[PDB]
This record gives C-alpha cells, sequence and structure tokens, in this order.
C-alpha cells in the first residue's frame, strides 16, 4: 500500500472568462487503484457536474494516478467560497481534505 | 549512350478479349533472342522451325532429391572403399535399399552441390591415354559462389485467349547493371594446387601442367551454364581456367554473365521452351564440387 | 503465411453507413469461413456475422437484422488461386455503434469446431460522433509558489483524438503524466497532463506546454509558472 | 586560393568575333576543368563548354558549332570566343572551374559508374551588349555637399554602353560609398547618381574628387566636387 | 522563374522537380541577385567552407525517396533563387538547369524613409541643366512612388527613374533624374521632392536660394 500526495487546483481566471471553470483534484502515485474520492461546494455535497478518470498501473512504479473535474457556471463558482475535495482510501487512517477557499 | 547495349524495346499488336479488334503491346527482350528480318523490324529467334512452348507459370523446377529403389526381387550394392577409382574389385560391399538422395542439377563444366570426395582429391577418367575422354575431377572441399541479377524487373501480363496470358518483361525500376559471379581466388589457386599434384601420378613428375580456357562451340558448351532462380545464366569462365604450373585474402574473380529467356535443351528438331521472368532481383549461393 | 489486412479507420456522423474491406492472402480462398467481430468499450466482444466463400452464403445475429451485409471478391486467375477481398458494409450508424472491428480467421484442424480463431487482422476503429473537427485550446495550471508540486496543462474541447503533448520540447519527460482523454462534453474531449517538479524550480524556470493536435494543425504553447 | 576576375569589352558590334579573357592567378590551373555559364536576362542559367587539362574540346548541343574555347598555361589566361555574334548573345560572363568526381553504383572495371562536376570558384562577371551603335563618352560633374550625416554626390550623364563604376578619393575612400541603378534616359542613355555618407566636419576638409572609371569608351575622369551653401 | 514563400524563420522545403532515374548526385546552388551563384550542397551531403550550417542536403537517403533541400531558419538575406542540379546514370550528360524556386521570405520589417538631397551644381548651370537629384532608399516593401511638384502642380516631364531593387542591406530603394533647365526652375518659385510610402508622403522643399 502507499499514499497518494493530494492536490486542489483552483478554479483559474483562465477559464472562468469562458464561463465554465474546472475545479481539479489530482492524486498521484497510489495504489490500490479503486479510490473513494468525493468533494463539496460551500462545504455541500453535488453531482451530476463530474469528469472522473483512472489511470493504469506504471511499468515502472506499479502506481496510479486520478483527476476529476468539477465543471460549473460562471454564476455558480462565485457564488460560493469554500471549496474542499474528499480522500478516503484502505491505506488512510483519517480522511483527508484540502481548501481553496475562493476570493481568499 | 553506348558503352559496351544488353535490352532492346519492342512493339507488336495483339488481341484484346473479343477476338476480333488490335491493340498495341509492347516488352524488353535481350538482344540474344531477338534477330533481323531486313524501324527496324525484327523478330524472335527461331520462327522458321520451332513452336516456342511457354513453361507454364504454375510450375517450379529445382533440384529436390530424387531416391533411386529396386524393387522386391533386386538389390542394390554400395561401395565404401575410399581409394575406388572407378572399376575392378570393391573389398567392401553393403547393401542398400535405397540410394542417397541426389539433387539433379543440370550444368555444364563444373559439378554444382554434388557430393564430396573422403581424403584427397579424386581424378577419374576410363582410358586417360585417349584424347576424346572425359576427365571427372572430384574435391574433398567445398569451393563456393555467389551470383546474381542486379538489376530490378516487374511483369506485364499481356494476354493471348481466354483464360491464357502471357509474362514478358516491362520496366527496370532502377539501374542497368551486367550479372555476374564470384569465385573467390586464394581457394580457388589452392584446389587447383591438389589436381595438379595428382595429375602429375598419372603423367609424370618432370612435367608442366598448363590451363587453357576454350576453342569454340555454342553457348551451352564454350561457358558455364546454370538453372538458378527460375533463369538461365551462361557465364564467361575464362577467368578460372589460366595459369601455368611449373613443378617448383579476400580478393575474389569476378565473371561476366549472359542471359536468355528461349532456350533449346538437348537440341530436339523443332522444340523450345520459354521461361518467365522472375519479379524481383535474384540470389544464389552454390558449392563448387568436381570439374569436368 | 496467413495475412488479414482491414481497412480502416473512420470517423461519420450518424445515420450514416460504413463499408469495411478485409483482403486475405497466403491461403485458398474458396475454402474457408470468416467470420466478423466486434469489440465494445465496455460489453466485450460481439458477433456480428459469418461468410463462406465459394459460394456467398451469409448468416447474420438475430439482434443484427436488416442493418449489416457482406459479401466477397474472388480472385479469378489460373496462376493465382490464394488471395481474395472480403467486404462488409453496416449500415444504420449511431454513437453507441463506436467501437473496434475485427475480420477473424479459424486455423487448420482435425478435432475442433468453427469459432476457435487463430489468425487475427489488426482491426479498425469505427467512430460515430455528431462534432466536427475543432482545435484545442491550452490553460496552465501550477501553484501559487521544498515539497514537490503538480505543473501542468489543461487541453479541453477537442475534436477528434489523439493529441501529442510534450515538455519543454520535449526533454522534460520524467515525472510526466498523462490521462486518457475525459469523455464527451457536448461531443467534446479533453486531456489534463501534470509534471511533477520539486517546488524550488516553480520560481526558477518557465515551462512549456507543446500542444500537438495533427488532424486540425493545431499548436499552441502556455507557459506555467507559478502565480 | 584561386583568384577570378573577368575582362571583355561594353559594347561590341553583331556579327563579329566576341572575345572575353579570364585573368587567373594561383597557377594552380592545371589541377582543374574550365568552363563559362551564362545567363540570358529573363532566363535561368546555361553552360557553354569544357577544356580540360589535355585540351578535350566539348561544348553544349544547343549553340551551334559557332563556339570555341582557348586556353593558354603561359599567361594563365583563358578565353572565350563566340563567333558571329547576333544579339541573341546578350548575357553576362561568368568563368568557372570544376572538379570532377564518380558516383558507383556497381561494380569498378565492368564500367558501372559515371561522372559528376561541381564548380568552386566564382567570378565577377562581365557584360556585354550587342548593337550597332557606338561608344559615348560621358559628361561627369560633381555634385557639392549639403549642410547635413552630409550628402556627397556625383553625377555621370549621357553615358552608354552601361553600367558606370564610380569611387572617391582617387579609390581610397570605400567608407559610405554606393551607387543605385544608373537610370534609364529616353535618348537611349543612362544617368548614374552618386550617394556617399561622409561627416560635414570632414567633408569641407579633404580632397574629394569623383573617380570614375569607363573602359568601353576608353576615358578615365577625376574632377573635384566643391562647395556649395545648400 | 517559380516562386517560394515562407516566413521568417520557417523551415523551407524545396523539391527538384528531376524525376531521377537509378542513382544520382545532385547540386543546389544559392543564386543571389546581385551576385554570383554559390555551391552550397556538394555530392547530396557536404557542405564546404564558406556556406552556414543552416543548409543541409539529405545524405541518410536509401533508393526511391525524393531529394529535398531543407533550410531550417532564414536570414533576411536569404532571398534567392534555389537551382537543383541533378544528374543520373538513365541519361545522358546532362546540362540543363531546371528552374528554379525562389525563397521570398515574408514578415520582414519596416519601410522607414530618407531623401538624400542634391544641388543645382553650378558647374554645369552655365551648360543650362540642372541637378536636382533625389535618392531615395531604407523600405520594406519597395513599390514606392516618387513625384515632383511646381508648388502645387504636378509635372511629369523631363524625370527619368528605373524600377525599384534591393540594396545590400535588405531594404529597397528608388532613384531618379530629372532634366530641368534653369529656364524651367525660375519659372516657379521652388520645386518640391515627394515620396510616397504605403500612402503617407515625405515633402521635402528646394529653390534656386535655398537647396
Ligand atoms: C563480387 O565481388 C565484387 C568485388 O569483390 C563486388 O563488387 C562490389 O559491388 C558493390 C555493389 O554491390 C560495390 O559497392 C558500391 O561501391 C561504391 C564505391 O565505394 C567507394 O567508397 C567506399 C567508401 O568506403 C566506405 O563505405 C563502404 C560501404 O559503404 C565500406 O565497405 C567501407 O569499408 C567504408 O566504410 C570506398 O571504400 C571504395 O573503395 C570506393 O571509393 C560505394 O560508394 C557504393 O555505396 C554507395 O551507393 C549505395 C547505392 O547508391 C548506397 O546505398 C551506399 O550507402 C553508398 O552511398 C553512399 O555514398 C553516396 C556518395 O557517393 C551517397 O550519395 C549515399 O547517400 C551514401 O552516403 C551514406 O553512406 C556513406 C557510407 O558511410 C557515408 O559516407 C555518407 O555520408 C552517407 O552516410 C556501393 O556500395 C563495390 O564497389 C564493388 N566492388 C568493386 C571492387 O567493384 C560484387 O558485389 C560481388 N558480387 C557478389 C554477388 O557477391
Ligand atoms: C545449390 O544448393 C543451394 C543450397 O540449397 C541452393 O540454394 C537454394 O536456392 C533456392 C532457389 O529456389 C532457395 O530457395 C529460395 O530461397 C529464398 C530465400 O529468401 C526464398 O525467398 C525463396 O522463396 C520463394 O520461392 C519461390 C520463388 O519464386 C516462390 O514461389 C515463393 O513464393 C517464394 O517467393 C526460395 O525458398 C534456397 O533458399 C537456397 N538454399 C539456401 C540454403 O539458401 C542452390 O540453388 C543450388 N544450386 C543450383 C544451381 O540450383
Ligand atoms: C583403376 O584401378 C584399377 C585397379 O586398381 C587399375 O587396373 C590395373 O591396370 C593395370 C594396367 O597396367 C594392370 O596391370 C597389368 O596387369 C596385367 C595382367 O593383368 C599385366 O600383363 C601388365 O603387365 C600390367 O601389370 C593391373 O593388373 C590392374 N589392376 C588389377 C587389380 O587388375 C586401373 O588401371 C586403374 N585405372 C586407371 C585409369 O589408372
Ligand atoms: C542500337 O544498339 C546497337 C548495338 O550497339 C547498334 O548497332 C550497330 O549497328 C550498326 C549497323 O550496321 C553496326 O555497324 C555497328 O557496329 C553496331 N554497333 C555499334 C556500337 O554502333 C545500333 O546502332 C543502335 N541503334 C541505333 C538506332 O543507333
Ligand atoms: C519502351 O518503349 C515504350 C514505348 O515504346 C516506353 O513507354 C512510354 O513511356 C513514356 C514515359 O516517358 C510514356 O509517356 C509513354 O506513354 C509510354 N508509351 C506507352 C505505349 O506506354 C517505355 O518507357 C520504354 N522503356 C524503356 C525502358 O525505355
Ligand atoms: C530462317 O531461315 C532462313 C534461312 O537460313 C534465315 O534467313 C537467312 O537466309 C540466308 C540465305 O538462306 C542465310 O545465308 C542467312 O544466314 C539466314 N539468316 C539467319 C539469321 O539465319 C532466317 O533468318 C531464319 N529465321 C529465323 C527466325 O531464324
Ligand atoms: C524492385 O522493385 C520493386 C518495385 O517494383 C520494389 O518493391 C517496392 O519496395 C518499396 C520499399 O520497400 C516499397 O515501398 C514498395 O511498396 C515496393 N513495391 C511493390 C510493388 O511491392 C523492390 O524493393 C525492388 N527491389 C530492390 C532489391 O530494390
Ligand atoms: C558469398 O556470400 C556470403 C554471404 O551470403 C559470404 O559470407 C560472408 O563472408 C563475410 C566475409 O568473410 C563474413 O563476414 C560473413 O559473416 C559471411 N556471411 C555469413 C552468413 O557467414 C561469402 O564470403 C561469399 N563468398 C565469396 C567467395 O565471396
Ligand atoms: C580465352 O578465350 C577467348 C575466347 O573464348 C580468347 O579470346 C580471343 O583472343 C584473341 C587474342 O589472342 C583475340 O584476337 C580474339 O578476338 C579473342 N576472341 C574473341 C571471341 O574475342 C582467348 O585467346 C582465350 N585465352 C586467354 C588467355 O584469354
Ligand atoms: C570472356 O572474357 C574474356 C576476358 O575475361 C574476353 O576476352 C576479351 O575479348 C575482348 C574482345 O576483343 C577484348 O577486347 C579483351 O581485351 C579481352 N580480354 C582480355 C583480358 O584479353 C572474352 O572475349 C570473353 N568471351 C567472349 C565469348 O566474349
Ligand atoms: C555448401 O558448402 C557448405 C560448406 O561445407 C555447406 O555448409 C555447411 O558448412 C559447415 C561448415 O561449418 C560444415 O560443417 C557442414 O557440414 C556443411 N553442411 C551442412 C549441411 O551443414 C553447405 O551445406 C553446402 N551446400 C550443400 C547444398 O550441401
Ligand atoms: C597460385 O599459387 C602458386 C603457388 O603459390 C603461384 O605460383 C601462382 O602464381 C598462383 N597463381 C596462379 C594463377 O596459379
Ligand atoms: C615420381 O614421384 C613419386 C612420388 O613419391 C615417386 O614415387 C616416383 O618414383 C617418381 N617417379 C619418377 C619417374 O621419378
Ligand atoms: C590470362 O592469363 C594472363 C597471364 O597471367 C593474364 O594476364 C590474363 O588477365 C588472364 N585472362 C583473364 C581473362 O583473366
Ligand atoms: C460436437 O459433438 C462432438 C461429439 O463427439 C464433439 O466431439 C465435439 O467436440 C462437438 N463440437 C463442439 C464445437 O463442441
Amino acid at each position: 500500500v502507499a499514499a497518494p500526495s493530494v492536490f486542489i487546483f483552483p478554479p483559474s481566471d483562465e477559464q472562468l472568462k469562458s464561463g465554465t471553470a474546472s475545479v481539479v483534484c489530482l492524486l498521484n502515485n497510489f495504489y490500490p487503484r479503486e479510490a473513494k474520492v468525493q468533494w463539496k461546494v460551500d462545504n455541500a455535497l453535488q453531482s451530476g457536474n463530474s469528469q472522473e478518470s483512472v489511470t493504469e498501473q506504471d511499468s515502472k512504479d506499479s502506481t496510479y494516478s486520478l483527476s476529476s473535474t468539477l465543471t460549473l457556471s460562471k454564476a455558480d463558482y462565485e457564488k460560493h467560497k469554500v471549496y474542499a475535495c474528499e480522500v478516503t482510501h484502505q491505506g488512510l487512517s483519517s480522511p483527508v481534505t484540502k481548501s481553496f477557499n475562493r476570493g481568499e | 549512350a553506348i558503352t559496351d547495349g544488353e535490352l532492346k524495346n519492342c512493339s507488336f499488336n495483339m488481341t484484346t478479349e473479343l477476338r476480333d479488334k488490335k491493340q498495341k503491346v509492347y516488352s524488353l527482350f535481350y538482344r540474344l533472342d531477338v534477330v533481323q528480318i531486313n524501324n527496324k523490324e525484327y523478330r524472335l529467334i527461331n520462327c522458321n522451325t520451332s513452336a516456342i512452348t511457354m513453361v507454364c507459370p504454375k510450375l517450379s523446377f529445382e533440384p529436390i532429391p530424387i531416391h533411386y529403389c529396386a524393387p522386391a526381387g533386386f538389390a542394390i550394392l554400395k561401395c565404401k572403399d575410399k581409394k575406388f577409382n572407378g572399376t575392378g574389385p570393391c573389398p567392401s560391399v553393403s547393401t542398400v535399399q535405397c540410394t542417397h538422395g541426389i539433387k539433379p542439377v543440370l550444368s555444364t563444366q563444373l559439378l554444382l552441390n554434388g557430393s564430396l570426395a573422403e581424403e584427397e582429391v579424386m581424378i577419374r577418367s576410363e582410358n586417360i591415354t585417349n584424347n576424346a575422354k572425359n576427365i571427372l575431377v572430384q574435391f574433398n572441399t567445398p569451393v563456393q559462389i555467389n551470383c546474381t541479377r542486379p538489376l530490378n524487373l516487374t511483369r506485364k501480363s499481356i494476354r493471348i485467349g481466354p483464360g491464357q496470358a502471357f509474362y514478358a518483361m516491362g520496366d527496370i525500376i532502377g539501374d542497368i547493371r551486367q550479372a555476374h559471379c564470384n569465385v573467390s581466388k586464394a581457394t580457388w589457386n589452392e584446389t587447383l594446387g591438389k589436381v595438379v599434384k595428382q595429375l602429375r601420378k598419372h603423367f609424370g613428375n618432370n612435367t608442366i601442367i598448363r590451363f587453357a580456357n576454350s576453342s569454340g562451340g555454342d553457348l551451352e558448351v564454350t561457358t558455364h551454364s546454370f538453372n538458378c532462380g527460375g533463369e538461365f545464366f551462361y557465364c564467361n569462365t575464362s577467368g578460372l581456367f589460366n595459369s601455368t604450373w611449373i613443378s617448383n585474402s579476400n580478393d575474389s574473380i569476378t565473371l561476366p554473365c549472359r542471359i536468355k529467356m528461349i532456350i533449346n535443351m538437348w537440341q530436339r528438331i523443332g522444340q523450345a521452351m520459354y521461361a518467365p521472368p522472375i519479379q524481383g532481383v535474384i540470389r544464389c549461393v552454390s558449392n563448387i564440387t568436381g570439374l569436368i | 503465411q496467413v495475412q488479414l489486412v482491414q481497412s480502416g479507420a473512420v470517423i461519420k456522423t450518424p445515420g450514416s453507413s460504413v463499408k469495411i474491406s478485409c483482403r486475405a492472402s497466403g491461403y485458398n480462398f474458396r475454402d474457408y469461413s470468416i467470420h466478423w467481430v466486434r469489440l465494445i468499450p465496455d460489453k466485450g466482444f460481439e458477433w456480428i456475422g459469418w461468410i463462406k466463400p465459394l459460394w456467398g452464403a451469409v448468416s447474420y445475429a438475430r439482434q443484427l437484422q436488416g442493418r449489416v451485409s457482406m459479401t466477397r471478391q474472388l480472385s479469378q486467375d489460373p496462376d493465382d488461386p490464394d488471395w481474395g477481398v472480403a467486404y462488409m458494409e453496416f449500415s444504420g450508424l449511431t454513437p453507441a455503434d463506436t467501437a473496434e472491428y475485427f475480420c477473424v480467421r479459424r486455423g487448420s484442424c482435425d478435432y475442433c469446431g468453427d469459432f476457435p480463431w487463430q489468425y487475427w487482422c489488426q482491426g479498425t476503429v469505427v467512430v460515430v460522433s455528431s462534432a466536427s473537427t475543432k482545435g484545442p485550446s491550452v490553460f496552465p495550471l501550477a501553484p501559487s509558489s521544498g515539497g514537490t508540486a503538480a505543473l501542468g496543462c489543461l487541453v479541453k474541447d477537442y475534436f477528434p483524438e489523439p493529441v501529442t503533448v510534450s515538455w519543454n520540447s520535449g526533454a522534460l519527460t520524467s515525472g510526466v503524466h498523462t490521462f486518457p482523454a475525459v469523455l464527451q462534453s457536448s461531443g467534446l474531449y479533453s486531456l489534463s497532463s501534470v509534471v511533477t517538479v520539486p517546488s524550488s524550480s516553480l520560481g526558477t524556470q518557465t515551462y512549456i506546454c507543446n500542444v500537438n493536435h495533427k488532424p486540425s494543425n493545431t499548436k499552441v504553447d502556455k507557459k506555467v509558472e507559478p502565480k | 586560393q584561386v583568384q577570378l576576375q573577368e575582362s571583355g569589352p561594353g559594347l561590341v558590334k553583331p556579327s563579329e568575333t566576341l572575345s572575353v579573357t579570364c585573368s587567373v592567378s594561383g597557377d594552380s590551373m592545371n589541377n582543374y576543368y574550365w568552363t563559362w555559364i551564362r545567363q540570358s536576362p529573363g532566363k535561368g542559367l546555361e553552360w557553354i563548354g569544357y577544356i580540360s587539362d589535355r585540351e578535350s574540346a566539348t561544348y553544349n548541343p544547343s549553340l551551334n558549332s559557332r563556339v570555341v574555347i582557348s586556353r593558354d598555361t603561359s599567361k594563365n589566361q583563358l578565353s572565350l570566343k563566340l563567333n558571329s555574334v547576333t544579339p541573341a548573345d546578350t548575357a553576362v560572363y561568368y568563368c568557372a572551374t570544376a572538379r570532377r568526381g564518380q558516383r558507383i553504383y556497381g561494380v569498378v572495371s565492368f564500367g558501372e559508374f559515371f561522372y559528376y562536376y561541381s564548380m568552386d570558384v566564382w567570378g565577377k562577371g562581365t557584360t556585354v551588349t550587342v548593337s550597332s551603335a557606338s561608344t559615348k563618352g560621358p559628361s561627369v560633374f560633381p555634385l557639392a555637399p549639403s549642410s547635413k550625416t552630409a550628402a556627397l554626390g556625383c553625377l555621370v550623364k549621357d553615358y552608354f554602353p552601361e553600367p558606370v563604376t564610380v569611387s572617391w578619393n582617387s579609390g581610397a575612400l570605400t567608407s559610405g560609398v554606393h551607387t543605385f541603378p544608373a537610370v534609364l534616359q529616353s535618348s537611349g542613355l543612362y544617368s548614374l547618381s552618386s550617394v556617399v555618407t561622409v561627416p560635414s566636419s570632414s567633408l569641407g576638409t579633404q580632397t574629394y574628387i569623383c573617380n570614375v572609371n569607363h573602359k568601353p569608351s576608353n576615358t578615365k575622369v577625376d574632377k573635384r566636387v566643391e562647395p556649395k551653401s545648400c | 522563374v517559380r516562386p517560394l514563400s515562407v516566413a521568417l524563420g520557417e523551415t523551407a522545403r524545396i523539391s527538384c522537380g528531376r524525376q531521377a532515374l537509378g542513382s544520382r548526385a545532385v547540386q543546389w546552388y544559392q543564386h543571389r541577385p546581385g551576385q554570383a551563384p554559390i555551391l552550397l550542397i556538394y555530392n547530396n551531403q557536404d557542405r564546404p567552407s564558406g556556406i552556414p550550417e543552416r543548409f543541409s542536403g539529405t545524405p541518410d537517403i536509401n533508393f526511391g525517396t525524393r531529394a529535398t533541400l531543407t533550410i531550417s531558419g532564414v536570414e533576411a538575406g536569404d532571398e534567392a533563387d534555389y537551382y537543383c542540379h541533378m544528374w543520373d546514370s538513365r541519361s545522358g550528360f546532362s546540362w540543363s538547369f531546371g528552374g528554379a524556386t525562389r525563397l521570398t521570405v515574408l514578415g520582414q520589417p519596416k519601410a522607414a524613409p530618407s531623401v538624400t538631397l542634391f544641388p543645382p551644381s553650378s558647374e554645369e548651370l552655365q551648360a543650362n541643366k540642372a541637378t536636382l537629384v533625389c535618392l531615395i532608399s531604407d523600405f520594406y516593401p519597395g513599390a514606392v512612388t516618387v513625384a515632383w511638384k511646381a508648388d502645387s502642380s504636378p509635372v511629369k516631364a523631363g524625370v527619368e527613374t528605373t524600377t525599384p531593387s534591393k540594396q545590400s542591406n535588405n531594404k529597397y530603394a528608388a532613384s531618379s533624374y530629372l532634366s530641368l533647365t534653369p529656364e524651367q526652375w525660375k519659372s516657379h518659385r521652388s520645386y518640391s521632392c515627394q515620396v510616397t510610402h504605403e500612402g503617407s508622403t515625405v515633402e521635402k522643399t528646394v529653390a534656386p536660394t535655398e537647396c
């Protein structure tokens, strides 16, 4: 077993100037492939606006990555403040979150 | 621009599907297979007497070992004496069901892919002092050869009748080059060091032994004939048989070589064959085991 | 050698119809049956049909009635019997017909059946998508300022695939991750591509994401730096 | 290593033996094969013919037999002589040398190769035209400076056969010296105008003579620029 | 003969146009207008001294791939004609060049004009001629107009130019001679030199008492 180094990539103005921005949770260098990666918008559970992809087991490290997205409209991101993800594994004894409050 | 030509580019009429309509077709015939009538107008070498039968394309002529076997009530006896010059008693005899597999190869002046001797070179003739008898030579070690046709060719598909086509030479995709064969020089000069050595036990020690080249004839007997790869090579061997003997690395001998595709084997009256062209360049490797 | 050359890669719109050819050689083409199978990306294999040469007798699946049709082309040469060409027309395309089609022959046998499949063609992908050809843009990814951190870019809303993305043109290869193409957001794909570097070099170097969408001749280069 | 200068009269009359002589230094001319190429204006380039070291004479089968090359080894002077010249022989003449190569593609001593050449020294070119006109001496007037750097100039009016060479300080001034095309007169003549940048703190000091050369009319000119209050 | 056009820095590709047969030995030249040709590629692959390393032929080709010239990055002084000289084995002795392509580069700066002014030279005002001369340069592009008004009135008589043409510094030029006389000077108070580029006009004025 191993532990992925959790990130949170903030919603840039580079995509919100087009009207749909990308809040990107990003896990790297873990095994097993299964994971329960959740997310929250202003501390509230959303759905139906995500496309999550896994990768394959590498030939050198034999590990995995994961990248989820949370694509909303431009009215919806500036409406809220507290953006955070949730990470949960067999190999973690505690739920890990990281944050990026919007505007702060 | 003529340096020394080989191919000729021709033109003629040929029937289409419907046998009342005529069209212009061309081909690329060698100059040995084309003779002159009188811009200019030519024709094939044997429209007088012979019916040139095109060898089927589904055929394949190739050396494959034939074992000669005797039916019941008969047996074949094999000598195993290693000094057997060809006549008289053989003190070591063993009955065999079927002989070893000889590979039928039809060549002249040199014996290709043959069977080797055992200890030394074996010189072998009938009435040695008689001139008209040939002298069979057999080697104990093979002498390798490398042969090629270094120009690339394709095939046309000029039809003749319903279901029966005809193949001809179409294009020279590349560059015009002469077909040739290599014999190594240091192996050939040592293989003649043995044939001279045991000729002198039949004639005399203090004699001078020389090799000349030829004195005339057709291409079948002045040169070295093959049958390799589907084509018929006639190589000029005046560079091998040229040396004297006086009783005391990598440089190969090149042999220039001609090609013709209308052959008449055994010279039967009014009969001739035809070899269809091979698509692509040709490569051959062979051993020389013996002389005549 | 028993060769089975299948062609070729097709992109079509829904409602259309595709014809896929399958050239065979190295055996007598008038003797052996030729199966057609389809490999769904999330349902597994599916047997389309079955053609027998020398007369052209065919049979299909029963869920693919009224749409598929297949025939052949017999070589007529008395001096070359060993080649032949098969065909297949698969009409009534919808986006759920996108998969990879195969043209599968059996092997020589004494005690077995017809369906054991020995010689396999390379396959071809038939894409059915109403999206039109569109270039990718590029959008940078970085932290604001010890421990390693993800630089990267986002290559969003292109059609069709594949995008080949290199880094600093192109020697920065270690620590480089790519994701498979994110699925259709209104018919368009995206690619995530992130590179892990220690966080000291973020404030030192300028990093480049080299998008190369070849079917549209689009090429973009975003600089990635801690903003 | 090898230095090549072209010489030749600017105007010759039609139906006359042309002569272009190639000044050669270095004396390494007997390691090379010599040739001439030409560009009739408005076309690409075309060769003329080969002279060897053993003097094997070949020429292009796109001209007639009216071409002859001679080569001297004593004065080291090549010669080109187009006989029975016409206005079709209006071109620019480059003298050139070439080495030999051979691209072997098979067995050597069966003759399976060919030769290929390439050119290594480029000359300076001589321009020759053909007409029944005669050579006209110029009318040269040096142009005075202005008060700014400063604008030194010269005029060569009434000259044909063209081009014109204009230099300065008896050839010794090469900094800031440039000429433009001599503008075509309607009278069939040409008027060169020169432009030379000199500082004004120096231009009113040294002996600025408009230096011209003219080989086809056989005249040399040296006239002094005079100062003026522009 | 044949144009070609890439941007400054963009990789130029020049196919020859000689359907070569057999074995070949291609040569490429730089014929830069105003000078003599320059042997770029020798025997398919050799770049002699005096040729920059940004030019390279095709050394790695087997039998049947078309020879093409690859210029990596183009500098301003690289507009020239690029002849492909191609000898073969299935042809005679080859005396035809075959073209060629002119790499005319785009994205070149910039039109920044000037006029150089020249007097009525007092040595031939006594011979009843005027040496009013403008000498114009420093362009890109170089298709430029020169003009000469009689204080508001356009004159065209006595004026002779050429076409525009390049300098050595990769910018264009335009020059002009005027056959005015001291009868044609003193009729008007002044003449004025006019140069236009792309709609913009340079105005310079002269006089017999202010040159
Ligand atoms: C019977 O025996 C006979 C004799 O024993 C055999 O006859 C021989 O037949 C072959 C053909 O099958 C002939 O080969 C040809 O010879 C050319 C002449 O060679 C000159 O240059 C030699 C350079 O030596 C180097 O290279 C060779 C091979 O590359 C190598 O063996 C040697 O050790 C050394 O590394 C020099 O040694 C010779 O003495 C000659 O001076 C030879 O150049 C030909 O090769 C050409 O052409 C072919 C086809 O065009 C190309 O594929 C080759 O790559 C090569 O072309 C290269 O050079 C050209 C410039 O001339 C370029 O245009 C090409 O692009 C290419 O350039 C690349 O490769 C070069 C090699 O590194 C580099 O320098 C370049 O920069 C590029 O990378 C051709 O092979 C023999 O000459 C001939 N021998 C005799 C004595 O006549 C006969 O075959 C035998 N028959 C049988 C059936 O066995
Ligand atoms: C003396 O003995 C030697 C040793 O056997 C013999 O050399 C053999 O020659 C045959 C010529 O048929 C070679 O067979 C060919 O080998 C090549 C190698 O790549 C194959 O490509 C060939 O396959 C083709 O065969 C037909 C030709 O048209 C086609 O119908 C077919 O589809 C293939 O295209 C073919 O197998 C054989 O390999 C060599 N042997 C060795 C060990 O190399 C030589 O011929 C003998 N001397 C004489 C004069 O016969
Ligand atoms: C091939 O080998 C055989 C046997 O090894 C050779 O046969 C031998 O030939 C010689 C010829 O002179 C015979 O010698 C003669 O014998 C008779 C009596 O038979 C005698 O009258 C003569 O004076 C002379 O001695 C010899 O007998 C014979 N060998 C045997 C075993 O009979 C044959 O010559 C060899 N072939 C060649 C071409 O050398
Ligand atoms: C085609 O090649 C042949 C073979 O060289 C040329 O044949 C010549 O024919 C004339 C006719 O009498 C002979 O005198 C010559 O001796 C032959 N050989 C040579 C080398 O000239 C023939 O000339 C060629 N075809 C044409 C149209 O020239
Ligand atoms: C042999 O001759 C034929 C014609 O007699 C040549 O075929 C011609 O090739 C040219 C190529 O420049 C084509 O434009 C013509 O249309 C061809 N003619 C026909 C009837 O097809 C052929 O190239 C010659 N072969 C060789 C090796 O020289
Ligand atoms: C068919 O045979 C005739 C007769 O030999 C050949 O014509 C030539 O005839 C004269 C007189 O009869 C002989 O002196 C010549 O030697 C003959 N020429 C040749 C080449 O043999 C005719 O050429 C022959 N045709 C064919 C296709 O071989
Ligand atoms: C002889 O010529 C044939 C063409 O007639 C050559 O075959 C080609 O080879 C190239 C290189 O592998 C392929 O790209 C082509 O597809 C081939 N053409 C065909 C029709 O198959 C062949 O390589 C040549 N042989 C030699 C020794 O040069
Ligand atoms: C005939 O051709 C064969 C290749 O088919 C040659 O064998 C090669 O010889 C060289 C030089 O000794 C070796 O480096 C190679 O390893 C040999 N090839 C193999 C497969 O062993 C042979 O030398 C040629 N013979 C002659 C007389 O030229
Ligand atoms: C080898 O045989 C050739 C012919 O098979 C002989 O060649 C002749 O040589 C003489 C010189 O003595 C020439 O005048 C003839 O023209 C040649 N004949 C041909 C057909 O060209 C040669 O003499 C023989 N011997 C040697 C040592 O080469
Ligand atoms: C077989 O090859 C020999 C040479 O290896 C040929 O002899 C040459 O014949 C020509 C014809 O006059 C001469 O020009 C050459 O000088 C000869 N070569 C030598 C080395 O003397 C011989 O002619 C060839 N055989 C045939 C039938 O042509
Ligand atoms: C042609 O000669 C070669 C050389 O003898 C044969 O190849 C083998 O060569 C090795 C040498 O390392 C010998 O030990 C073998 O006995 C040879 N024969 C075999 C069958 O391996 C080659 O076989 C000869 N060609 C034919 C048709 O017999
Ligand atoms: C072969 O070798 C012998 C002995 O070394 C030598 O006398 C002879 O000149 C060589 N060459 C030929 C062609 O016999
Ligand atoms: C010839 O040489 C052989 C070699 O051993 C010898 O036995 C024989 O007696 C010799 N003959 C003569 C006549 O010298
Ligand atoms: C025949 O022998 C002589 C004398 O050794 C030699 O010069 C000549 O080249 C030989 N002939 C051939 C065709 O090699
Ligand atoms: C068909 O039944 C026979 C009965 O012996 C059996 O041997 C064979 O394996 C069966 N075929 C298949 C394809 O299962």
